[PDB]
């Protein structure tokens, strides 16, 4: 029996981003949710005036829902918006949820892993230079305060969602110093500050092999920037594609929700799967303290995709994104 | 056959048999090497062995490879090593440095008749071995801050990339796919891709595609078969991870995986699994991985007839029927019973 | 990370509800907070039947979150500042300053009107760090310490607090007439730190027995009182009686890195034993001190106006301030003025 | 316990004599000191070329105990430049971050430019002294050096505090901010800011290092206290040494928060008993001042100035012909009659 409307920043993205964003807008008005969108238009992933406006809007509203650009830049974590979010807002933790869905034909069933990845360092803060012709040199940093943050974040997350395992993924066998620092800080913070949670380590190459062969052994994966993308794409393939993967990005003061795989591989009008955007939408709702709304919307989409009717073409259906949205809205009125 | 790391032939003037260094290694090494010799003798192949020891000698604290083995392998131009345990510097790393090994070839194929979780996978990955995180430097800059320094060069790249082309041609595959990370936000990958495009024109029979490593793993895992008409190359950085993911697709482990280390003149062939000491002597070892590296070695030498003989029938087909296999493949056979079971259909 | 735990705009705060009544008043706050949709996630700690695994879990939770809201146990230990939890907070977290706010409320019948005093008491020494022994039968000996660094902290805390909340008087309460050395040290340090570091604030001294008399007879002369551990309980209980009982007294406990909010009187004379009858005001008001500290406090002004308004109109008031409604009724009335606010 | 080690009025100080010449000049000080009966017990550390890692460890351990040290020379290229095991140990383990060299002209020494009085203070833990160098492709060497604000703040405060204490009126930061706009820019800026906010009575200024080199050999008088990064201090210091008649005349000291080590400021950058002990002796008096003695320091200082003023008994490098022993004995002689 509330008394306010949250203003949340909405950054739809390109054409497909607008399609899937609109699906959420549609479901939200239909459920009559006390949310007013402050929608921002950026053109390119680098449109300078749009990035500034989006940043300024997140500074005001703190919460944000963000669609896709299917340029290579948005999908990898670079491009003006992503670096502005990371440098200006200090959004340091990327979370991706890979849960298997009831009616999706997958080679390995019943998957449930979370991948949390550090977002301000390593790959995202280097220097590269070509100082003699034909020689490129990279200089990257790993620091203890940044890795302490991401550790506490991952443990705090495990705690809150009753996960029992947190595994640090690193390459400390070769990078004995930097990735060694990473493995150690994670395991120490585990033993002194979070005893109820099982800490472990795995070398990233072994974790890749292990993830495609026996995914069930994993629960929460915490990794540096450089390995998160690879682990996240194995995760997306495991559960039936990028279209299914919820996501969230957190800083101390800001949160921005968005599909966890950046739709990397996911062509035509009104055919795209809106599920990742909708599920990210419900993570946002939980965060906002709504989440009664979130349980309903979540039930609706799981139910919809469970019955092979009205499903979108990437999970074996033949319906348009609109058809899928309307089916969901339909089960919502009768619930 | 690839012109890049071409085998300089010459059988023994007297015996009419090619000289090939061994390095049986340790743990299950001995019994797996034994099995390779019994199948090489039983199929009558033109090869006399020459077991080498590569135990890490130290010279100035810098790990060095014993001179007996150096001369043996430099002369024979080919070697076939099994597993070896983990002693200062890296044993594998000095091996590659001393023999000028620049390319690592890692096939991952499904076994016909053996039910694994993924099917119809036939992947080929060539990765750079010289630079990258192998020649990398770490140091402490300020009190809690590690900085890493990694190098990539045009020369070393135009070399795994040449080899990738010549190897795609040599095994009849249309596409070579260069795998890289966001090309505009890392000019190290930009250099690797540019070098690939420059060589593209000297190989008109081959199609060059480029792919983001993100996309490649998404595709390969959803549908491995989509890459069985291609040969992938990548910079040393992602090589470790991709090749181990491929082996997870084909088998669920490194247990059945062959590998080749190609140099300008020398080339070493090895299984990539461990010594596994706690199963040594007990006759439970699985020689398939080392056997398949034998095939790769034969093919590199030109003995194509023997290569297919020892691969085509043999262990490939003998891996069909559960009373064969071995403990690792939920089988019942023993490393001895397996070896002659293969000599049966040899 | 010397900072309160916070992800994406939301604070995680430790919640230690306490016993049965503590849970009732704690739930009042939980209820008002969800109703106002405040960005706070409770990490609630169940201290099951000065049980050792629960105390460890609360300390550990406070180390992570830095901020806490704590209910009551109505055992004699919790009310006096002893018992496992309180010593843990004091020994492990070094929470050294206990603050109790005694402001008179608009609709509460009191013998002396318009009271506004603050009692700040030292929480790590004196009473709370002694040694006691019976070495010959029938003879008990106490050995207590008063040290200058601990008394300097509490002085600066008191003055910094007067500065921040525009109080103009700080009075040190002591017994230097008898304990000329120990309580002399206390009076001296407070008055020196006053003259050298806080000139805009009036410092003064009063012997504790005289302060007791003065507090029940002419409370208006006092502003901020600073006292050692041993006299703060007594001054605080006079304070509580003056404004209508323990149920109306906000409280806070501070260390350098930690803060824990809780009713300032420990609901001492908050008997009224029955189901759903207890006054949640002290917990709620302490709740708003916490909001202020977290930097929220738009929320704190609203919640504060709601409860002051609700108790000003004698309707829906709880039984200890002359009403007849349950704690639930009182909570719902507050939430009701909040939606229309 | 962070004071110099002192029992009943006697100080234990670390003595690290060095090589052959280091031992000659060190012995000169030992001799003058016993003659003046100074309350100092030497804890002498011999660093042998036949137990060397073990000698550096022993000297570090001795300084940790005593806090004060007197150090001679090795005339290997390593000791003269600030590298080599001892110097890095002093810098990494003891955090001795400030090198001071005093270039005052002496009354009886024939110099092309007269009456010089400059002090060069150089940062000792960063830049040159904390790099990384690598050859990753053959024929290409790459250097990676750092300049940090906390290290440069220390050295700034040190230099200003030093100017204050010894009534110097000018502090000039020497840098290369015209090319290294970021790193040496940081250095120039931090020095000039710390000057204006914390030490207003002292004139701050800046000079590009190449211009400062030219300016130092042509018109040295314009300078008072020079503060510089590691890389330029050696150069400025050697101009300083040449200006006053050579390395044999240059006092020096090295400070950390908890430690002090005194030693000739030029590192003396070879026959028996011919070397000039003046630098070592004068450094010896800087140590006495620091220890709070310094009545003794004024006397010893007057004795050597007086001795070199009269061209008799002077050592061969400042135009005399006497041995280091003759010079020492002359000084001790003026001391007894003092």
């Amino acid at each position: 029996k509330y008394g306010g409307r949250f203003t949340v920043t909405l950054i739809p993205g390109d054409g497909v981003g607008k399609e899937i964003t609109d699906s959420v807008r549609t479901i939200f008005e239909a459920e009559n949710i006390p949310i007013d969108w402050e929608t921002i238009n950026i053109k390119q992933t680098d449109h300078k005036e749009g990035v500034y406006e989006a940043v300024e809007s997140l500074k005001r509203n703190k919460i944000g829902l963000k669609g896709l650009w299917h340029t290579p830049a948005d999908q990898t974590g670079h491009g003006s918006l992503n670096v502005a979010l990371r440098k200006q807002l200090d959004i340091y933790a990327n979370v991706a949820l890979f849960k298997s869905l009831k009616g999706v034909k997958t080679r390995i069933p019943d998957i449930d892993l979370i991948v949390i990845r550090e977002n301000t360092e390593g790959e995202f803060s280097g220097l590269e230079h070509e100082s003699v012709p034909g020689v490129v040199e990279s200089l990257k940093v790993m620091t203890r305060p940044k890795t302490e943050r991401i550790a506490r974040f991952a443990f705090d997350f495990a705690k809150k969602y009753n996960r029992k395992s947190v595994t640090a993924v690193h390459k400390a066998n070769i990078m004995k110093l930097g990735d060694g620092l990473f493995r150690n800080i994670i395991t120490e913070i585990g033993q002194k500050e979070y005893p109820d949670i099982d800490v472990s380590s795995i070398i990233v190459d072994n974790a890749s092999m292990q993830a495609v062969a026996k995914p069930h052994q994993f629960d929460v994966l915490v990794t540096p920037s450089m390995y998160g993308t690879i682990l996240g794409n194995i995760g997306a393939a495991l559960i039936g594609g990028p279209g299914l993967v919820a996501g969230a990005n957190f800083g101390r003061d800001y949160a921005v929700f968005e599909p966890g795989s950046r739709h990397v591989g996911l062509k035509g009008q009104n055919v795209a799967n809106p599920t990742a955007m909708i599920l990210s939408s419900t993570l946002m709702l939980n965060h906002l303290g709504l989440n009664e709304y979130a349980t309903r919307i979540s039930k609706a989409v799981h139910e919809t995709i469970a019955e092979g009717k009205h499903t979108t073409r990437d999970i074996g259906g033949s319906s348009s994104t609109t058809d899928f949205t309307n089916e969901i809205i339909n089960k919502l009125s009768t619930m | 056959q690839p012109s890049i790391g071409r085998y300089t032939g010459k059988p023994n003037p007297s015996t009419g048999k090619y000289t090939v260094s061994f390095i049986e290694g340790d743990g299950i090494g001995p019994e797996i090497s034994k099995s390779v010799k019994k199948i090489f003798s039983a199929a009558n192949v033109p090869i006399e062995w020459e077991s080498c020891d590569v135990s890490p000698i130290f010279v100035n604290g810098l790990t060095t490879i014993p001179d007996p083995a150096v001369q043996s392998i430099t002369k024979n131009l080919v070697a076939l090593k099994g597993p070896l345990a983990t002693p200062h510097r890296s044993l594998n790393l000095t091996l590659r440095k001393t023999f000028g090994l620049f390319a690592n070839v890692r096939p991952a194929k499904s076994i016909e008749g053996f039910k694994t979780t993924y099917e119809n996978v036939d992947l080929v990955l060539i990765r750079e071995n010289t630079e990258g995180e192998y020649s990398g430097i770490e140091h402490i800059v300020c009190p809690g801050v590690v900085q890493s320094i990694k190098l990539i060069t045009r020369d070393a790249s135009e070399r795994v990339i040449r080899y990738a082309f010549e190897y795609a041609r040599a095994i009849g595959r249309p596409r070579v796919i260069v795998v890289h990370k966001s090309t505009i936000q890392r000019l190290a990958d930009g250099l690797f891709v540019n070098v690939a495009k420059e060589l593209s024109k000297e190989y008109p029979d081959l199609t060059l595609e480029t792919e983001l490593i993100d996309n490649s793993v998404l595709k390969v895992v959803t549908n491995p078969s989509a890459y069985t008409d291609a040969v992938s190359v990548c910079p040393n950085l992602y090589g470790d991870i991709l090749s181990d993911l491929n082996s997870g697709l084909s088998a669920g482990s490194l247990g059945l995986t062959p590998s080749a280390n190609i140099g300008h003149k020398i080339s070493i062939f090895e299984a990539v699994h461990g010594s596994a000491p706690d199963i040594a002597g007990q006759d439970k070892a699985n020689p398939t991985a080392l056997l398949l590296s034998s095939v790769m070695m034969l093919n590199h030498m030109g003995l194509t007839n023997h290569a297919d003989q020892i691969q085509n029938a043999v262990l490939s087909t003998i891996a069909s029927g559960p009373e064969n296999r071995t403990g690792d493949l939920a089988g019942t056979a023993t490393t001895s019973s397996f070896t002659e079971a293969v000599i049966k259909r040899l």
